[PDB]
């Protein structure tokens, strides 16, 4: 930002994703591993 | 004071607007002096306050002042008197409201003139003395 | 009522005693036109000295840091009556200290009709929408061709309320808001205030292109005074009157004692030549007699007309103003710097606002005037 | 096809649309005069009155073609008065088209300001000064002053400045009655009615009687108010009334009472004093010889100081006779610690400068004998290095040092 | 005569309590969080106990600054209570304007427990007799006051709606809808069903404000009923009336 007011909330322009998974590396940015919905 | 004052003037704004309001209060004021230091006060003004801010927004403000002043031709002696000593210096530094001023002058000339000619006395000398109780007085000194 | 069989109903509408003997009470306490769900048991006496009291988790978030209030309200006071009229101004209390978590907009009226008011307006003018569609910014052009951005946050009720207008230039803009009045109304308010205040703009963008602004730096456009510089090791500031620029500003040279006079009486003996007809530059030009340096930068990129105490330039907005009254220094400084040297000095002596010292690097005497 | 707009056009007026300046074809007081005489040859002479004032009434309930009867008429052969000033030149049809014109104004309340910022209340107003004759003056001013008395403020505010135009020498007085009833009813407002009652012809016993009705109630002046009334005081002042107002005022005045604007109004007020005391001797003699009057009261107040160390660095004249004063009073178990520590916690910004002035005063006291004395005048040089510049501690060590090496 | 004892702590340290006041004619402690202690009945004994009416006008607000500094706040009775004994006998005293002071203090309570002060003050000050020009500007302040929530308007509003209704009932009313103050039609409704039963300028002002203001908010039915109240041309300005009364339908 105590903390926050209100959750307004971007999406990234991906599809459902279930079962996220986040590895922090600070190498580039924030690089994430993910399951989509379909199987992939 | 006030001829010292004006360099500040045409600098300022503040100021300018700050003296118009206070003689404003002096016009309608109780003690005599009070005026003729509101007239002296606009004179002065009008005199130095253009030749002729942008010209319309003088040629406005010294026709308000001069809206004023037609009232200051409606009081007494001594205040019109100053008006027709001053009048002649005003269109000297401020030429171009001539065409107001002189209109101004023939509409109070007018009130004493009688223009069918052959009418033997020309001038109304009987209106230009104010007498009420004995108090034996000029009014408008012609 | 004064008896609690009707003044109860009146200020507690949806409790609902639920036991014939008036024992358990539930049902919904209103505030700021939201239920909340509440089962408030009492003892088979009327007795708030003791008394159970439970809620929705909703509620027991709400009046999360208050627990010990509530207790002590229960203990202290007398009746349910006004138990409830407390609760509920607090309940008021709690929310309006959490204003930030509030305001769902009304659509059917909200998201169309600003999108109506936007295609009255026309697409060229708009810059900035927030994804919660609160803050919005807005372009317009002066005759000039100059952007000039005007933000809005607007509430739940825009048409109802006045949106509050957040704009860059100086004086203050005054928006006579009806809720009949619309975006359109307060962008012609926005056009006519700029074109009334053309003038001004004209002369600072003036002064920015063909002088050296020294003190603003990209200056925004609430900014009336110009800290321009002229000469070398000299500056002229001056802050100009937003309604009547073309008329005299207030202005003052900084520099050395012998450098500044001869502008001072220079502009004391011509300033009569001033005439609100020209632009501030060419006025300028006619009353000091000269022309000014147009960034004079690349030839002297370490001359240091910085500190000579601390050697930077720009110290928290303070520039090196104050100089040397000597040919063979004329070794700027700081007004902070100049100041604390000078205090601890055998030599120095404090008059009313201004000290007596030696320069420092030439040792001759030198005057500060806070 | 109505009497009003045919009747105009026979006298000699073009009678337009709304969006300009309405012509006049003939002089002002041959289309005056004309209107005049041709009623008088109408029949149902004194009826017609109410017909003229129908048409014009019907006309008028348009807002433009209105204004352009409030506004300036457009003369061909070069500016001229307005149609309704024109109208009330006319001795018959003014008492009506002042009724009909008072009768509406309120309509007018609430929507100001509306196209090109054109006030259509001030607009209205104005339509009244200078008449040359009102022949009703006695109506007109209560009607008008029912008029102040009901509406709301920012219009009347107008109305109150613009009202000595508007009167003539019959009624300035009456007025003064019934905004002196305003005055007592009315805290908000002591202001303009002020500057109105200084610009209006009365009588200067009634001008006391007010003055007193602000005093009584200067307890309750809004706090940014309080300067403006004073100075009138301080203007009310002949060389006789003085002390009875100042003792009145030195009682009533508070400085206790008025607690970052506050600190700015209390300064705008000792200027707009510093500004009087600066401009009558007789003002800063009585000031103080109405301080020493109340030695009595050793419960006497913060402004018994404060006003002698501006009137010590204000006025010169006064410098032994604060001294004798003060050793005088501070002698007789007034003025002490609690005052002087109380002085110097709230009003240091008010004597930050009067520098020089107190520490002129505390090498005065530490020369005397009797440690009372010379307590308060070391009190002094510690509120004085305390709180004020770093020149004046310079100055309070300078001062030490020649006490420690004379004294 | 009840028999209401005082919590043992307040009647012990009632005296405390009776030192600190006298201290304020001429930071706030912990005494002072026991004004909490007290119950409004036992706080209506106390406060009678501790004669607050006796105050020094200074005093008075001294006081109320220092009531302000309660945390937590003084609960909306006893605040009710104080203000009923701080200051009711004073504006009912009133002959002339309240002095600045009580401006500043009426102002400076109001300001935080606005409702409590006028919930209290609002109906008695009004359903009182002698109720003067003074009287009326404070009421008129009151509802004039920038902190005055929107809110606390409508409760104001709400409980001004409960009164009788004379001469100084509207001038309240008027200068709270010169706010221009949301409805209920309900509210809005019952003003002009209030208000429609007569000569008297305030009526009028009153009426005119509502019809160009709440125009917007203005039924039919509601217009009929400005109709019959206006008949009389004992209302002055009737002419205005009738052309915003037209300017409806
Ligand atoms: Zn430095
Ligand atoms: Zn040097």
């Amino acid at each position: 930002r105590p903390e926050e007011g209100p959750g307004g909330l971007p999406p990234m322009l991906c599809p459902a994703s279930l079962n996220i998974c986040s590895v922090v590396s600070l190498s580039g940015g924030t690089k994430l591993l993910a399951l989509s919905a379909k199987g992939r | 004071l006030l001829k010292a004052v004006q360099p500040l003037l045409k600098v300022s704004m503040s100021m300018r607007d700050c003296l118009i309001l206070v003689l404003r209060k002096a016009m309608f004021a109780n003690q005599l002096d009070a005026r003729k230091s509101a007239v002296a006060g606009f004179l002065l003004l009008l005199k130095n306050f253009k030749v002729l801010y942008n010209s319309v927004a003088n040629e406005t403000f010294c026709l308000e002042i001069m809206d004023s002043l037609r009232r200051c031709l409606s009081q007494q002696a001594d205040v019109r008197l100053m008006l027709y000593e001053g009048f002649y210096d005003v269109l000297r530094r401020n030429s171009q409201l001539a065409n107001s001023v002189m209109q101004t002058l023939l509409s109070q000339l007018k009130q004493f003139y009688e223009p069918k000619p052959d009418l033997l006395p020309p001038l109304k000398l009987e209106a230009c003395i104010l007498t009420q109780g004995d108090k034996i007085s000029l009014q408008e000194p012609l | 009522m004064a008896v609690t069989e009707a003044s109860l109903l009146r200020q507690c509408p949806l409790l609902l005693p639920q036991n014939r003997s008036k024992t358990v009470y539930e049902g919904f306490i209103s505030a700021q036109g939201r239920d909340f769900h509440l089962r408030i048991v009492l003892p088979e006496d009327l007795q708030l000295k003791n008394a159970r009291l439970l809620c929705s988790w909703q509620l027991r978030t709400i009046l999360s840091g208050y627990h010990r209030i509530v207790q002590q309200r229960m203990q202290h006071s007398p009746d349910l009556m006004s138990f409830m009229m407390e609760l509920k101004m607090l309940l008021e209390v709690a929310l309006k200290n959490r204003q930030e978590l509030y305001a769902l907009p009304p659509p059917p009226q909200f998201y169309s009709s600003l999108i109506e008011e936007i295609g009255t307006l026309g697409w060229d003018k708009l810059v900035y929408a927030d994804t919660c569609f609160s803050t919005i910014k807005l372009k317009a052009e002066d005759a000039s061709g100059r952007e000039h951005l005007i933000t809005l946050k607007l509430k739940a009720k825009y048409p109802a309320e006045s949106p509050d207008y957040f704009v860059d230039f100086p004086v203050p803009f005054c928006a006579s808001w009806t809720p009949q009045s619309s975006l359109i109304s307060i962008y012609s308010q926005f056009l006519a205030a700029i074109e009334s205040l053309k003038a001004f703009w004209d002369v600072m963008d003036e002064i920015d292109e063909k002088t050296w602004v020294l003190e603003p730096e990209k200056p925004p456009r609430s900014a009336t005074a110009r800290r321009i510089a002229l000469g070398n090791n000299v500056s002229i500031n001056i802050e100009v009157d937003p309604r009547h620029p073309t008329m005299l500003p207030e202005c003052f040279f900084l520099g050395a004692d012998h450098v500044v006079k001869p502008l001072g009486i220079k502009l004391s003996r011509n300033i009569h030549l001033w005439d609100p007809e020209n632009s501030v530059l060419q006025n300028l030009k006619d009353v000091l007699e000269i022309d000014f340096p147009a960034r004079a930068i690349l030839e002297k990129s370490d001359f240091t007309m910085d500190c000579g105490i601390c050697y930077a330039y720009q110290l928290d907005g303070t520039i090196p103003d104050q100089v040397c009254d000597n040919s063979q220094c004329g070794q700027p400084f700081h007004q902070i710097c100049l100041y604390e040297w000078l205090r601890g000095l055998l030599t120095s002596r404090q008059s009313f606002n201004i000290i007596f010292g030696e320069c420092p690097y030439c040792s001759k005497p030198i005057t500060l005037k806070m | 096809d109505s009497i009003f707009v045919k009747l105009l056009k026979i006298s000699g007026i073009i009678l337009k649309t709304g969006e300009s300046q309405n012509q006049l074809a003939v002089d002002q007081i041959a289309f005056q005069k004309k209107l005049f005489q041709t009623l008088r040859r109408h029949p149902s002479y004194p009826k017609i009155i109410e017909e003229f004032v129908s048409g014009l009434e019907s006309y008028i309930e348009d807002e433009d073609s209105f204004r352009n009867c409030l506004l300036s008429c457009e003369r061909l052969q070069s500016y001229s008065k307005s149609l309704i000033k024109l109208l009330l030149g006319i001795d018959i049809l003014q008492p009506a088209i002042i009724k009909t014109l008072f009768e509406k104004l309120p309509e007018y309340f609430f929507e100001n300001k509306n196209s090109d910022e054109i006030n259509i209340p001030r607009l209205i107003v104005s339509q009244l000064k200078w008449l040359d004759r009102v022949v009703d003056g006695k109506d007109l001013t209560t009607k008008i002053m029912q008029l102040i008395s009901i509406a709301p403020e920012n219009l009347q505010h107008d109305i109150i400045t613009s009202l000595p135009e508007i009167l003539g020498d019959s009624q300035h007085a009456d007025v003064g009655k019934e905004l002196s009833d305003l005055l007592i009813e009315n805290t908000s407002l002591t202001v303009p009615i002020l500057d109105v009652l200084s610009s209006l012809r009365l009588d200067p016993n009634f001008l006391l009687k007010v003055r007193q009705l602000v005093m009584d109630k200067l307890s309750s002046i809004r706090l940014e108010d309080l300067p403006v009334i004073i100075k009138f005081i301080l203007h009310s002042v002949t060389a006789m009334d003085t002390l009875e107002v100042i003792s009145e005022l030195r009682e009533k005045l508070d400085l206790q009472h008025c607690v970052s604007s506050g600190q700015s109004c209390i300064i705008l007020l000792f200027d707009v004093i510093k500004s009087a005391i600066r401009y009558e001797k007789t003002i800063s003699e009585a000031w103080i010889k109405a301080i020493e009057n109340t030695a009595s009261v050793s419960e006497h107040k913060v402004f018994d100081l404060v006003m002698l160390f501006i009137i010590y660095s204000t006025n010169t004249q006064t410098k032994k006779y604060i001294d004798r004063v003060l050793r005088n009073k501070i002698r007789s178990g007034c003025i002490q610690e609690q005052l002087l520590q109380s002085t110097f916690s709230v009003h240091y910004l008010v004597l930050k400068d009067m520098c020089s002035s107190i520490l002129s005063l505390a090498q005065s006291l530490l020369h005397s004998l009797d440690q009372s004395i010379i307590s308060f005048g070391s009190l002094l040089y510690k509120y004085a290095f305390k709180f004020f510049d770093t020149y004046c501690q310079q100055e309070v060590v300078g001062a030490l040092v020649t006490h420690i090496c004379s004294g | 005569a009840e028999s209401l004892e005082l919590p043992k702590a307040i009647q012990d340290q009632l005296p405390r309590l009776q030192q600190l006041l006298k201290t304020l004619e001429e930071a706030p402690p912990v005494e002072l969080q026991l004004l909490h202690e007290c119950s409004p009945s036992q706080m209506d004994l106390l406060c009678a106990q501790l004669q607050l009416p006796q105050l020094s006008d200074l005093g008075l607000l001294r006081l109320c600054t220092w009531l302000l500094a309660l945390s937590p706040d003084l609960s909306l009775s006893n605040a009710t209570v104080l203000t009923r004994s701080l200051f009711l006998g004073r504006i009912l005293s009133l002959t002339s304007s309240a002095s600045r002071l009580l401006t500043t203090a009426l102002t400076s309570f109001c300001a935080k427990y606005t409702y409590p002060v006028c919930s209290a003050l609002l109906d008695p000050v009004l359903q009182a007799p002698g109720t003067g020009p003074a009287q009326t500007e404070l009421l008129c302040c009151l509802v004039k006051m920038e902190s005055l929530e929107p809110d606390a308007q409508v409760l104001m509003l709400g409980q001004i709606l409960e009164l009788p209704w004379k001469e100084e009932t509207f001038l309240v009313l008027q200068s709270l809808l010169e706010r221009q103050v949301e409805m209920t039609p309900e509210k809005f409704s019952v003003l002009m069903e209030k208000l429609c039963k007569t000569t008297s300028m305030a009526y009028a002002k009153l009426m005119l404000t509502v019809m160009t203001k709440y125009q917007a908010n203005i039924t039919e039915t509601q217009r009929l009923g400005l109709a019959m109240a206006l008949e009389p041309n004992t209302t002055f300005l009737r002419k205005s009336l009738k052309a915003a009364l037209k300017h409806l339908g």
